[PDB]
RNA sequence: AUGAUCAGAUACCGUCGUAGUCUUAACCAUAAACUAUGCCGACUAGGGAUCGGGUGGUGUUUUUUUAAUGACCCACUCGGCACCUUACGAGAAAUCAAAGUCUUUGGGUUCUGGGGGGAGUAUGGUCGCAAGGCUGAAACUUAAAGGAAUUGACGGAAGGG
């Protein structure tokens, strides 16, 4: 193609890209505010964590660190933030 | 000039592949090199089929094959019209006929 | 006579086309030398060389003959043709109608100042053929071609007064470097220069105003 | 611009999803081709039929710009588009080539094919890609019924359509002959359609 | 980068780069090593 | 690694108008790039540029009209004296009534011919017709 | 071009590409000129009245023409939806 | 062998080319009527290019023969081309559809009777 | 050392066989050590496979029929070993996505070459127990030596008629 606006490029396309080679680079990875069961005690985790985050009221942990984003354990109720 | 754009062989990336012998003459050859063949055959020749046949104390008997990878060197393999010379444009054929 | 077969032939025995300029100007691909010397009567014909090339064969060597003709008027328009043929006459004669079916036209210009008729070319311009390069330079006035015999004579039958002229390359061969001295005319049409930048309207060809003109 | 009554009618949709010409090519795509709307959970593209009526029009409205009408010339080597190209110049003054384009037809000026179209259109740009070749030599424009995967080099108007059916080939034809037909005045009615079927251009087995 | 260096700084480097290369001609190496008033009969002389 | 910035802008541009495209994403935009660019753009060689403000260095975007053979640099930013403008103009430009050779004097970053206006030198930066 | 006091020199000013800016050379033979129709109000055909177009052999063989005649043809009115500048 | 060279079946191609709705599928009739209308300066070459032109002849009984070019043939191949079809395949009268077809006509702004189904990987 | 072949055959072929082949501690520092393509950086065409990581898909399959998993499938992305097609371009060509962006010649930097022999030779250093390695000429001699392709002729090369 000859013609194309480079200034406004769609969102689906901008949405392949990597997220150094968009236009302006930003981070794909977000904050999440888990809650633990029993005690309400919500706590913000990152979204690929490389750590054992746990709630500080009881050792209850709230994600395992992977390759990428981080496994929440099973009975967590998370919402992205 | 350079006849292939592969050396003649299959090597990208090491540096070293350690060598087998022709079966036909002990040449020591890379592996990559090498004419492999693999030459799968019942042991009976499927004229001594009926013989045998007829002669085993077993009948539906499973008539058994031998198994064997061929390794060739180059000059072997074109003696033995295995591989032969091709034109300028069939060479660059990577497919069994 | 002619009895042409093309629709471009057919408009120019019929006098609606009175210049090649419309042909450079719509691109027409010519395929009839009558064309070239009816629109141009004028230009005239030079043999460069002939030598021999040969062939390979059971008891000796089958020999042709190579012929290089370049045809000009002295105001624009140059043409080359190279031909082998069995004997020397029939090369020559061949060559003269290539060359004739090959002719392009040269944007002169000024060194500067613009004060009398174009003289040298308007830009530095480059061809290359084989090995040889050759780049020709616009030179001030009275300073004549500065080239090489056979560049030179192709030079002034394209109507050009002064050059500078720069080789690379086995300039002995001469049929490349006078293929390559062809490309590098032809150039000077190609290089889009600032009096070049103002938008045009785009006309209409000839082979459809004329279009019954034509077989049928 | 137009007047608006050359936008894409319910009944000629009808004509183009019943012929499955929307049906584009498999998740090859030719990066030259915007006119893919979507794709199925399948692996097959949808083509956007209201871009292959804009194109078609655009053809037509190119078609009727030659003066003379047998200057045009209809290329198809494949079977299925060889009835649909001798329909289109029995309808229009088109002059065909069906089945074997000979080299040199539009170069080599005493061949006993010798044609100088001022204007081309093929079926396949891949199957009838001497002609294309040829018309590249000699400064012809090229009209090519395209699909999501050919090879559009020297195409300068790509009707995108699906190439592999026999209903989609001869219908692309047929609407491009009856465009032409209401430009040039022979088909007045614009509105009312046309007393030739669809199905007259279309490939039949012996 | 061609080759040779080009910073604006460079000039030694490209000095003694031609002087070195300098002395695979035949003419240069023959004129500073003086062979001909050492190893020509004639001693560098026209005639004799 | 990087060490010439307009460079690289002027490596791209040219490939853009090689190969018939109308734009071109520059990065990394320094200062340099913006004054040469607008030097291209008064004498009608691009047209409009943007400058997109990531946080980082910037890129540009610069739209291309047909109008450009080359636009080159000269590396290394040689000294020149005022004879030698005329001795660089006649090397590397076409002809002697278009082109510019664009240099960085002490007044600005302008073309050779308002350097010859204002009689003042400096640095050759690059070229461009 | 001209000289000292008007007098057009510089013979056939030559024809530009409508995609690239780009000069269509005398031996250009891939090069085409394209004219479409006008219409009038009726549905019909103006003979000899075009909207015309030429694109040069480069943008031809690198396929790209049939965009470039996209953007052209929707720009002036033409087409309504076929070229999209956001690609 | 009994191959026949260019001379055979050159002329007698040319032949058929302006004189079909003349000659005909009998040896004879054609034996005749090509030696008042070509000139062949032979007895024996005549009978072999009518001996060839009768052949040729009932090959174009039964289909095209390639390498023929007379404007008549085609345009009877032409004419008897229609064979007026009792419905158009197109046309059903009693249309089917997968999602992104249904999304697209919806996009067109066009309302045309129509059934989806799912067609899926 | 031997037994054949051969005009000869201390060569090819056969039977043995020392050093070596293996390993530890020291040296040696060379190979068609090859992709005969120095390293770093930017840009310029498509395409389908695969290797490693990540993301998405109410996707198949296994297991606690439902779950994570694991293995597959589809889409995308980063990094890699490569391959196929064009020829924008390049080249003397063979060919090359770099061997392109090179007379419209300047992104940074290092090394090497300047007709063929004589010659990787003499000589002097320097490293090594040695074998040798690294640096390295000249006198003199010569009008070509060479590269890639073409057409023939031939082949104790392969096919066809
Ligand atoms: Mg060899
Ligand atoms: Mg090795
Ligand atoms: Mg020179
Ligand atoms: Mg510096
Ligand atoms: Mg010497
Ligand atoms: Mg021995
Ligand atoms: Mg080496
Ligand atoms: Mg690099
Ligand atoms: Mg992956
Ligand atoms: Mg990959
Ligand atoms: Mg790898
Ligand atoms: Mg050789």
């Amino acid at each position: 193609v000859l013609v194309q606006d480079l200034l406004h490029p769609t969102a689906a396309s901008e949405a392949r890209k990597h997220k150094l080679k968009t236009l302006v680079q930003g981070p794909r990875s977000y904050f999440l505010d888990v809650k633990c069961p029993g005690c309400l005690n919500i706590t913000t985790v990152f979204s690929h964590a490389q750590t054992a985050v746990t709630c500080e009221s009881c050792s209850t942990i709230l994600c395992t660190p992977t390759g990428g984003k981080a496994k929440l354990s099973e009975g967590t109720s998370f919402r992205r933030k | 000039p350079k006849k292939r754009a592969s050396n003649g062989r299959n090597k990208k990336g090491r540096g070293h592949v350690k060598p087998v012998r022709c079966v036909n003459c002990s040449k020591s050859i890379p592996k990559d090199k090498a004419i492999k063949r693999m030459a799968i055959r019942n042991i009976v020749e499927a004229a001594a089929v009926r013989d045998l046949s007829e002669a085993s104390v077993y009948p539906e008997y499973a008539l058994p094959k031998t198994y064997n990878k061929l390794h060739y060197c180059v000059s072997c393999a074109i003696h033995a019209r295995i591989v032969r010379v091709r034109s300028r444009e069939d060479r660059k054929n990577r497919a069994p006929p | 006579g002619w009895v042409p077969v093309t629709k471009l032939g057919r408009l120019v025995k019929a006098g609606k086309i009175t210049t090649i300029e419309e042909i450079f100007l719509h691109s027409l691909p010519v395929k009839e030398f009558q064309i070239i010397d009816t629109l141009l009567p004028g230009l005239q014909d030079e043999v460069m060389n002939i030598k021999p090339v040969q062939k390979q064969t059971r008891a000796g060597q089958r020999t042709r003959f190579k012929a290089v003709v370049v045809v000009g008027d002295s105001n624009g328009h140059v043409g080359l043709g190279i031909k082998t043929a069995k004997e020397v006459a029939g090369a020559i004669r061949a060559g003269i109608i290539i060359a004739k079916l090959s002719v392009i036209p040269i944007r002169r210009g000024y060194w500067g100042t613009n004060l009398g008729q174009p003289h040298s070319l308007a830009t530095k311009t480059t061809g290359k053929c084989g090995s040889v390069t050759v780049r020709l330079i616009p030179a001030p006035r009275g300073s004549g071609i500065v080239a090489s015999p056979a560049v030179k004579k192709l030079l002034q039958l394209a109507g050009v007064e002064d050059v500078y002229t720069q080789s690379n390359g086995k300039t002995r061969t001469l049929e490349n470097t006078l293929k390559a001295a062809f490309v590098a005319i032809g150039n000077t049409y190609g290089f889009l220069t600032p009096n070049l930048w103002a938008e045009q309207p785009l006309p209409v060809s000839p082979l459809d105003i004329y279009s019954d003109e034509a077989s049928a | 611009s137009l007047p608006a009554t050359f936008d894409l009618t319910p009944e000629d949709a009808q004509l183009l999803l019943a012929a499955n010409t929307h049906l584009g090519a498999r998740n090859v795509q030719v990066h030259q081709e915007p006119y893919v709307f979507n794709a199925r959970p399948d692996g097959v593209h949808v083509i956007n039929v209201g871009k292959t009526w804009e194109k078609l029009v655009l053809a037509a409205r190119i078609i009727a710009a030659i003066p003379n009408p047998e200057d045009v010339v209809a290329i198809s080597s494949r079977t299925f588009g060889q009835r649909a190209v001798l329909k289109f110049a029995a309808h229009t003054g088109a002059t065909p080539i069906a089945g074997r384009f000979t080299p040199g037809s539009f170069t080599n000026y005493i061949t006993r094919s010798f044609k100088e179209p001022r204007l081309v259109i093929v079926t396949d740009p891949r199957s009838d890609a001497q002609a294309i070749k040829e018309a590249s030599y000699v400064n012809i424009p090229v009209i090519a019924l395209t699909d999501l995967d050919s090879p559009s080099e020297f195409v300068d108007v790509a009707i995108p359509c699906n190439n592999r059916g026999k209903h989609s080939i001869g219908l692309i034809w047929y609407l491009l002959a009856r465009e032409v037909l209401r430009l040039r005045g022979a088909l007045v009615d614009r509105t009312q359609p046309w007393s030739i079927m669809p199905d007259l251009y279309f490939y039949r087995d012996p | 980068g061609k080759g040779k260096p080009r910073g604006l700084n460079s000039a030694r480097k490209l000095r003694v780069h031609r002087r070195n290369n300098r002395w695979a001609e035949n003419n240069y190496k023959k004129r500073l090593l003086g062979t001909a008033f050492k190893s020509s009969p004639f001693g560098g002389s026209s005639h004799a | 690694t990087r060490s010439s910035v307009l460079a690289d802008a002027l490596n791209a541009i040219n490939n853009a108008e090689k190969t018939g495209k109308r734009q071109v994403l520059i990065r990394p935009s320094s200062k340099v790039i913006i004054k040469f660019l607008q030097v291209m753009q008064k004498h009608g060689y691009i047209g409009e540029f943007e400058y997109i403000d990531d946080h980082r260095s910037g890129k540009i975007v610069v739209q291309l009209n047909g109008r450009l053979n080359k636009c080159g640099v000269i590396s290394p930013r040689f000294n020149v004296k005022i004879g030698d403008i005329e001795k660089w103009t006649a090397n590397l430009l076409p002809a002697r009534q278009f082109g510019y050779v664009i240099l960085t004097t002490s007044a600005g970053i302008m073309d050779h011919e308002e350097a010859r206006r204002k009689h003042v030198s400096g640095k050759i930066l690059g070229f461009v017709y | 071009m001209e000289n000292d006091k008007g007098q057009l020199v510089e013979l056939y000013v030559p024809r530009k590409c409508s995609a690239t800016n780009r000069i269509i050379k005398a031996d250009d033979h891939a090069s085409v000129q394209i004219n479409v129709a006008k219409v009038d109000e009726e549905g019909r055909a103006i003979p000899g009245e075009y909207v015309t177009y030429a694109l040069s052999g480069y943008v031809r063989s690198r396929g790209e023409s049939d965009d470039s005649l996209n953007r052209l043809a929707q720009n002036d009115g033409l087409l309504k939806n076929v070229w999209s500048y956001s690609r | 062998g009994r191959v026949r060279t260019k001379t055979v079946k050159r002329a007698s191609k040319a032949l058929i080319e302006r004189y079909y709705p003349k000659l005909t599928l009998d040896f004879q009739t054609n034996k005749r009527l090509c030696d008042e209308i070509a000139t062949i300066q032979s007895k024996r070459l005549r009978n072999k290019i009518a001996g060839y032109t009768t052949h040729l002849m009932k090959r174009i009984q039964k289909g095209p023969v390639r390498g023929i070019s007379f404007k008549l043939q085609e345009e009877e191949r032409e004419r008897k081309d229609q064979y007026v079809p009792e419905v158009s395949a197109l046309d059903l009268s009693r249309l089917n559809v997968d999602n992104q077809t249904s999304d697209l006509v919806k996009s067109l702004g066009l309302k045309l009777p129509l059934s989806v189904i799912n067609v899926s990987a």
